[PDB]
């Protein structure tokens, strides 16, 4: 029986217009699932039909979460979000909990359904317009409008920020060390316990939020691990071939943009002279001393590398092959704040685009936990291919921004 | 007897703008008699109404007499009112595609054009449709009028008309799953697969349902003949095609003579297999003025001649049947052209088409096929609601070798290999490790920025060397020329070391055809080879071999 008697005043960004994004084609099974879903949301009064005087439109489609096979409706509010008044609550925006990424265990909860219990500001309801497409333009498109707080909007979390606070006091007062954070329709719960008493402690927070008028049964388990930024290693051999040293010099020559102290003069000397590529070249005294000094520079951290809340995060992804991918996150070129290596998982090892899409989702999640915000991706796939398949493998309620790289990176291996 | 009203749609002018204030055009004595006559009955019906001097808004009005036709018709000019009205959700974007329809035993057409005015207008907006009727010799005040219904020519009339027509038909289409109703302007298309007796029976239930809102329809006569013409098509009881596409037998082809033949061949291409428009589009891709007699390349004459063999024997497409599967076949035509036929039954094409490569510097077959496939996938989702199963000209092994090694993520939906005329394949494949026993060629090139003079050469582990002088060249060209020299003087297996990031990029993309003859020559060489290992090393640092050749190619 949770429902605010009033609504919070909301407007668009100073001198900006509502969205008018075109709806893309959907498969016939997705159309039937959206028709069923929307038929019920209308009766629950969550949404309502609208006339043509409404020119605004936001994309919409259908996915399936982790467990449940039943269809879910996801609305792309990217355009609406950047046009929506960056909500500057009078109580400020919760300073991102720097304690979340240090916790040994974090759990993600879908409290999305808690939003549909709060009414939307009458003068804004027309900006949440969306259409359910029809096959072959046979019939005109079914149009709707939201009456409550729409999942996927950047305003829903903020508006509900007030109620959420008190719904968590009877738990936050009990367990001090536990850290709780929220993003979009997700709720993140970290702790320093162990899987035994961490997994059950969550069930406690589940029933608790259930008694406050509240897909409300899902959760993803993850453990932020070692090396925020993985070290860079140099081979350790007993006999080097001209080719091996040629790749070594290439790797050091690249690292030097990161670490200014690296020297490759004594290693280039062994290379002077046209020799066969598979021939063994004995290392010299100076050579091994330099390879020893360089190896030390790499053990230490990079030069002062800090995070700037004002600027946005970049995320590159390289395809290493055999189901392996690498990535880096940053704001300034050669100043990584995070590097990793998402490995094989359910990609059937035959679908490249499914893997990429799971990598993008995984890197985004991690990103929300460290800086409280999503990164702008630079995907290694043609724009056409990506726009045709992405949605068939997406499962998150949010969507990041992205761009496409069409030039083969020379470093497809120094990140290996 | 009590007819229920048609809910009104609240309207508004653009935020911050005001109504129209345009002057009236001085009409002739005869015209005025016409307009007065017209505006008289229209006021009776309900269409319009007289207004006092309050309304400051005015819209021009004319009257035209359709040549060789009795009587006239007024024509109000809302050009200005439109530029001051809000926006509407145009649901009239694109029409169905014949190939997506499903045959019906019976199909009728209702004319609801007469109800375009039975649709009330917003009360607080009528004051914007005001217009004046000048009187004889202007020795009296012109008669004023405002509309009470959807004006012919106003921005949002179609939009309001369609939304209202839908809401009314909704209940009916819900309780009659055995019939289908397409809506498109002044015509309602109903159809169904059942007894010719029961069909005309449910048609009356419709005509009568439309009665409950007042809307009346002109029903009588019979306009039956298979030659149904609709939006450029020619529909039949169980097949379709494009209206006769007449190939202009002209001798002097100007710009519009070909450009109007481009948009016209592209239209015919959705059913006639093989149409080509590359050599023709490449003749006006960048010409001056709208028209101009431009000579046709010898290539734009042999294909246009194959157009008169394809456009010779009329071809017909069938209709979609949900039960059968949906197949798609693709073929390679050359010059970056590909064709596709989509069907369910052998020879019974539902539709056909083409794909043109994207304009680029380098490119390969496998990349193009993928592009063609993604394009067919999206088109099928649009027309049939599902992805078709593919029949392609590429071996399963060729595809696996490709995807597993391409630097990008790529994917093709369910498909099968078809062993037709040509076959997309991989021309060459670079090694992953150096080759033992192969000569190693350290290459390098360089040019002078001003004189445009460069050198390109190489040195090997066996003592072989070479340096060739060049004139009018850049650094990029010199780095490629060097890779080429090595590829010509080396045997069947070779190791190549370069410091050219530019060269590596061109080759790691694995192109099999290019714009630059220099890159094309390299390809031809890569193809003859048995194993080639391309390695890279940083520049202007002691790698040697690259450092020794680098010296010989400088100064
Ligand atoms: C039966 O197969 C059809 C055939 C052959 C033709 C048409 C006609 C137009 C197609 C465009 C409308 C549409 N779009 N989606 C759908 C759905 O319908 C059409 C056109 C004219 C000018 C006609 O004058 C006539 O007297 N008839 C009868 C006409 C029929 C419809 C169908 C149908 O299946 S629909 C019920």
């Amino acid at each position: 029986p949770i429902s605010p008697i009033e609504t919070v005043p909301v407007k668009l960004k100073p001198g900006m217009d509502g969205p008018k994004v075109k709806q893309w084609p959907l498969t016939e099974e997705k159309i039937k699932a959206l028709v069923e879903i929307c038929t019920e949301m209308e009766k629950e009064g969550k949404i309502s039909k609208i006339g043509p005087e409404n020119p605004y439109n936001t994309p919409v489609f259908a996915i399936k979460k982790k467990d449940s096979t039943k269809w879910r409706k996801l609305v792309d509010f990217r355009e609406l979000n950047k046009r929506t008044q960056d909500f500057w609550e009078v109580q400020l925006g919760i300073p991102h909990p720097a304690g979340l990424k240090k916790k040994k265990s974090v759990t993600v909860l879908d409290v999305g359904d808690a939003y549909f219990s709060v009414p939307l500001d009458e003068d804004f309801r027309k900006y949440t317009a969306f259409t359910i497409p029809s096959i072959n333009n046979e019939t005109p498109g079914i149009r709707y409008q939201y009456n409550v707080l729409p999942q996927g909007w950047k305003g829903s979390p903020a508006i509900f920020q007030s109620s959420m606070t008190k719904i968590l006091e009877p738990f936050k007062k009990q367990n001090p060390d536990i850290v709780i954070y929220q993003y979009m329709d997700d709720l993140y719960v970290g702790s320093d316990l162990e899987i035994g008493q961490h997994r059950t402690k969550i069930e406690e927070l589940r029933q608790h939020l259930l008694r406050w008028g509240l897909f409300l049964w899902m959760g993803y388990e993850l453990h932020p691990d070692k090396w925020t930024v993985q070290p860079i290693v140099l081979p350790e051999k007993d006999s080097w071939t001209v080719n091996d040293i040629q790749k070594l010099v290439g790797k050091l020559n690249w690292a030097s943009q990161i670490y200014p102290g690296i020297k490759v003069r004594q290693l280039s000397k062994l290379l002077r002279g046209t020799k066969a590529l598979t021939e063994v070249i004995p290392l010299t005294e100076e050579a091994e001393l330099e390879l020893a000094e360089n190896r030390e520079i790499l053990k230490e951290p990079v030069h002062g590398v800090y995070y700037d809340p004002s600027k946005d995060l970049i995320a590159e992804i390289q395809k290493q092959g055999q189901g392996q991918w690498t990535y880096q996150i940053y704001q300034e070129p050669f100043k990584n704040l995070k590097t990793g290596k998402y490995a094989r998982m359910r990609g059937a090892h035959t679908n490249d685009v499914k893997q990429l899409t799971e990598a993008v989702q995984k890197i985004t999640t991690e990103s929300i936990v460290i800086w409280g915000k999503t990164p702008k991706f630079k995907l290694p796939i043609q724009k056409e291919t990506w726009e045709t398949w992405w949605t068939e493998y997406w499962q998150a309620t949010w969507i990041p921004e992205w761009e496409f790289v069409n030039t083969p990176p020379l470093v497809k291996l120094w990140y290996q | 007897v009590p007819i229920s009203p048609i809910e009104t749609v609240p309207v508004k002018l653009k935020p911050g703008m005001d109504g129209p204030k345009v002057k009236q055009w001085p009409l002739t004595e005869e015209k005025i008699k016409a307009l007065v006559e017209i505006c008289t009955e229209m006021e009776k019906e309900g269409k319009i109404s007289k207004i006092g001097p309050e309304n400051p808004y005015n819209t021009p009005v004319f009257a035209i007499k359709k040549k060789d036709s009795t009587k006239w018709r007024k024509l109000v000019d809302f050009r200005e009112l439109n530029k001051r009205t809000q926006d509407f959700w145009e649901v009239q974007l694109g029409i169905p595609h014949p190939a997506g329809l499903k045959k019906k035993k019976s199909v009728t057409v209702l004319d609801v054009g007469d109800a375009y005015f039975s649709v009330p207008l917003d009360e607080d907006f009528r004051k914007y449709t005001a217009f004046t009727i000048p009187s004889i010799n202007n020795e009296t005040p012109g008669i004023r009028y405002q509309y009470n219904v959807l004006p012919q020519g106003w921005k949002g009339s179609p939009a309001i008309f369609q939304s209202s027509m839908t809401k009314i038909l909704e209940p009916f289409a819900a309780q009659n799953p055995d019939i289908v109703i397409y809506q498109y302007m002044d015509d309602l298309y109903v159809g169904s697969d059942l007894e010719i007796g029961q069909h005309r029976t449910k048609i009356e239930e419709l005509r009568q349902h439309l009665l409950r809102w007042g809307l009346t329809t002109p029903d009588k006569k019979h306009q039956k003949e298979p030659p149904f013409l609709w939006m450029g098509y020619e529909l039949h009881p169980d097949k379709w095609t494009v209206q006769p596409i007449v190939l202009p037998e002209k001798d002097s082809w100007t710009v519009n003579d070909i450009q109007k033949l481009v948009g016209k061949l592209n239209w015919a291409s959705q059913i006639y297999p093989g149409i080509k428009v590359r050599q023709l589009s490449k003749l006006l891709r960048g010409t001056k003025a709208l028209t101009e007699v431009i000579p046709l390349t010898e290539e734009a004459e042999l294909e246009l001649a194959e157009n008169r063999e394809i456009l010779k024997e009329p071809v017909h497409g069938v209709y979609y049947d949900p039960s059968k599967d949906l197949i798609a076949e693709i073929q390679k035509q050359g010059q970056g052209q590909w064709t596709y036929q989509i069907y369910q039954e052998p020879f019974k094409n539902l539709k056909t088409g083409k794909y043109a490569r994207m304009r680029g510097a380098h490119t390969n077959d496998v990349k193009q096929l993928t592009e063609a496939v993604q394009k067919i996938t999206t088109e099928s989702i649009v027309i049939w609601g599902k992805t078709p199963k593919f029949k392609l000209p590429i071996q399963k092994e060729t595809w696996e070798t490709w995807w597993t090694e391409y630097w990008q993520a790529t994917w093709i939906p369910e498909w099968e290999f078809v062993n037709t005329p040509p076959l997309v394949k991989l021309w060459y494949q670079l090694e992953k490790e150096p080759i033992v026993g192969a000569e190693t060629f350290y290459v390098d090139g360089a040019a002078n920025r001003e004189t445009k003079l460069g050198k390109a050469g190489y040195v090997t582990n066996k003592g072989r060397q070479k340096v060739v002088p060049l004139t009018n060249t850049t650094n990029q060209k010199t780095e490629l020329q060097a890779i080429y020299l090595a590829l010509q003087d080396s045997g069947l297996e070779v190791n190549i070391v370069t410091d050219s990031q530019y060269a590596l990029g061109i080759i790691q993309a694995q192109p099999d055809k290019s714009e630059s003859e220099l890159v094309n020559q390299i390809i031809e060489q890569l193809i003859k080879k048995e194993k080639v290992y391309l390695a890279w090393v940083p520049a202007h640092k002691g790698i040697g071999g690259n450092e020794q050749v680098d010296k010989l190619v400088s100064a």
